[PDB]
């Protein structure tokens, strides 16, 4: 008595998976981009080990896939992550992160007289690089601030 | 028709070379010939959320040297303001229904790009956004030094005062740096210095630019002097009276200086321009508040008439 | 080493997990709790199948345990959730959701001249079941509402 | 020491009726037998970052009565107290390292509760926070009834005016209800009447209650006549006039009351009570007032001093 094939109902499904993503970032994308608001199903795994001294976080969500530039938005928090459009590995060649020139509806203007923060509006930031940072730039003040300021709000 | 037909005039640098000859190109002409009536019909709404007095009455007269009406408030703290509760969201909602075209005045940088989503086809014209952008003071600058010195390129500037805080001269300083061989001389106190990232985008662009502790150093090569005024605020007492040597301007300073040289101000230069400046021929500060109303008649008439004046 | 699988879909061990969750209520616990904030593993499900006709999230946080004036807590959000200890189900009571008689650190009182709101306390707001209703008092102001209004704002 | 040493008087409903007596008894016997250096050595903070002149007066008054040594602010832009963002919390936690006890008075409604969590070992006083608790101004009121009546229990008490947000009225309504055989008579208009839950309250302790329209109707049988103040911002000018109408006492409508009634209210009653009435041997506001004295004596000399009095 055998049970032969190597499955337990588990990983199968044509939706997208984000893995490798530094700990405690996990739980900050799923809120920051709002992704368990959806009624279809959603696989976390926080703090599951993947090889090397390190931390990592997964999740995945099924019959959606994101778009090319919604994954970019996962550069500034999840550098190098990878994804994996998923009904059996629809990933493209590589996809990877990469930085989005523009940022919007997550970050906070750091500059209190912004108009920004009382108002109707969404967020919206200019993407640029320089060594030891990245440049944001807000649309509406149109002060330039170091993402290390812009994301310890 | 034109380029600038119907679009928002929120920020200096959303104006390319353009743009900028061809404002300078219509102050100019409306200068020479008057167009009282160019628009006869229109209604436009001067909303100063912050008051601004000066700009204010050279706005609003722009508005009727080409006879359009004027609505509008100097919400100073004597309006029915939103008691902190209604946006400036829903206040241009319900005010770009009404007009055809805003001009506002605001505390808070970025106040006129978000009116700028809010209104309808009806365009907003940046009076001033906190410590932002003040895109027709830039207009009038330019203007200034064009009719002055006969061009925007090749030309020796200097800028005294408070190139830290005084936007005003970040903003020139952009505008001019659209333009070629241009030289500039920086003169200010350490503590209000030009800031770094202006310098970077000169170097960027091949520009020269050179520090100096004093305006005599400079005098003898200037074809603009750009005084900034100095808010004593700033700075502690003590700090503003110690630094305040000499980056204050007096006619014997003016020996040297070149026939043409023309000594510009924002104004607010009770601190700055001593009165015996005034008589010598290169003040040219209220000449320049004069031209604050050719350069904002010119945004007025491209962005609400179609075609060319003159 | 006794543990057995590399599973990132559905697994077990020394650690609690929340059952029956409905949905939209999973994520919302994970952040007015900040069970994430943990070290330790956390694996969740949410959307997936309930009870042969609905929906419903799923929390399985391993290597930690919950208390009787915890689990409760979960009460005026996740009442219907089961909550079985499984160092290997070593359980005692029917361990179900009961009214806790104060909850403290999640909720906002709706009285905007309430003191709590612009100082370095935590919320804290006494319990009373009512008919079709619960009636929470603030610790602070003294005012009541009903969860429906403290939930709303 | 006594029940209430070193305890934070912050709520009437935190008082057992046990506390209330000594409360009171130890009011009466410094009536009696002052005791002008009970407090010599005691340093208080009367903090009213909400101004209160009377309120104000009287507890500070108590505390000299007493032989304590005062210090304080009324924070009405009087100090420069929490410009930007200073908490509530670290001004406790400031000045109650100088002081023996503070005594305050806020906007808010969880003010001295707060004040209570980062006042380590100092005793506070609640003098009004907002529109939720009032402790001493619900104890000098009891106080005059015991005074006056001989007791607390079996009496009529008719209360009028803005009895849903006079918070003084329910603070005493429940105090009261903390007493057997007491009978209430709620005159109000309709749009200020007794609040459900107080009523709530009344019929699980079975106590009687009943809602009038008009004082004369229920003259008769009362014994402390409670006149409320009823703020003319509250209702509608016009709904003011309209109903104000008898809700306002009158000498006149004393003829047949009670050799033994007292007519209270919390103080300011310019729009409520007739001069007329001051005359009357019924009129017992000012008493009242005065009895503000020994009440807070009372309560600070129970928080501060260990053994009772005498
Ligand atoms: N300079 C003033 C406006 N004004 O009246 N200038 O003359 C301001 O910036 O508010
Ligand atoms: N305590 C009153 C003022 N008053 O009458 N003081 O005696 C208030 O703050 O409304
Ligand atoms: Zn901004
Ligand atoms: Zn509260």
């Amino acid at each position: 008595m055998t049970h032969d094939n190597k499955l337990q109902v588990e990983a199968i499904k044509r939706g997208t998976v984000i893995d490798h993503i530094p700990a405690q970032i996990g739980f900050k994308l799923l809120s920051l981009f709002k992704l368990t608001e959806t009624d279809q199903r959603i696989t976390i795994g926080l703090n599951l080990p993947s090889g090397e001294m390190g931390r990592k976080d997964l999740i995945k969500i099924e019959n959606t896939f994101l778009s090319e530039d919604q994954v970019d938005q996962l550069a500034l928090y999840a550098p190098q992550a990878t994804v994996n459009r998923i009904d059996n590995y629809e990933v493209v060649g590589k996809s990877r992160p990469s930085l989005p020139e523009r940022i919007d509806n997550v970050l906070v203007c750091p500059n209190s007289n912004c108009i920004s923060h009382a108002e109707p509006v969404s967020s919206s930031f200019a993407v640029r690089k320089r060594a030891n940072d990245i440049a944001l730039k807000c649309k509406y003040c149109e002060k330039e601030f170091s993402h290390n300021v812009v994301l310890a709000n | 028709a034109n380029p600038l037909y119907q679009k928002h005039i929120i920020s200096i640098n959303d104006l390319s070379r353009d743009d900028l000859n061809l404002v300078l190109a219509t102050a100019a002409k409306l200068k020479a010939n008057p167009q009282p009536e160019l628009l006869k019909h229109k209604v436009i709404a001067s909303c100063f959320f912050e008051a601004s007095t000066r700009t204010r009455l050279s706005f609003e007269t722009s508005m009727h040297r080409l006879g359009a009406s004027v609505v509008g408030f100097s919400d100073s703290a004597n309006t029915s303001l939103g008691k902190k509760g209604e946006t400036l969201a829903d206040t241009i909602s319900v005010i770009s229904t009404y007009v055809d075209a805003i001009v506002m005045r605001h505390p808070q940088e970025g106040a006129a790009r978000l009116a700028t989503e809010f209104s309808g086809n009806v365009p907003v014209l940046n009076a001033g956004d906190g410590s932002n952008q003040h895109p027709t003071q830039t207009l009038l600058d330019l203007f200034t030094i064009q009719e002055t010195q006969g061009r925007l390129d090749n030309l020796h500037v200097a800028m005294v005062g408070d190139l830290k805080y005084g936007r005003t001269v970040h903003s020139l300083t952009q505008a001019l740096a659209k333009f070629d061989g241009n030289r500039f001389y920086f003169i200010a106190p350490d503590a209000l210095a030009m800031p770094q990232y202006i310098l970077d985008m000169l170097d960027e662009k091949g520009i020269a630019w050179s520090l100096h502790s004093s305006i005599e150093e400079v005098m003898a090569e200037v074809d603009i002097l750009y005084m900034t005024r100095v808010q004593k605020e700033r700075l502690d007492p003590s700090e503003y009276a110690n630094v305040k040597a000499q980056f204050v301007l007096r006619a014997s300073d003016l020996h040297n200086a070149k026939a043409n040289m023309k000594v510009l101000h924002p104004l607010p230069r009770v601190d700055e321009i001593a009165t015996d400046v005034d008589k010598t021929p290169h003040a040219w500060y209220f000449q320049q508040a004069g031209n604050g109303i050719f350069a904002r008649q010119a945004l007025l008439a491209l962005v609400l008439n179609r075609d060319l004046v003159l």
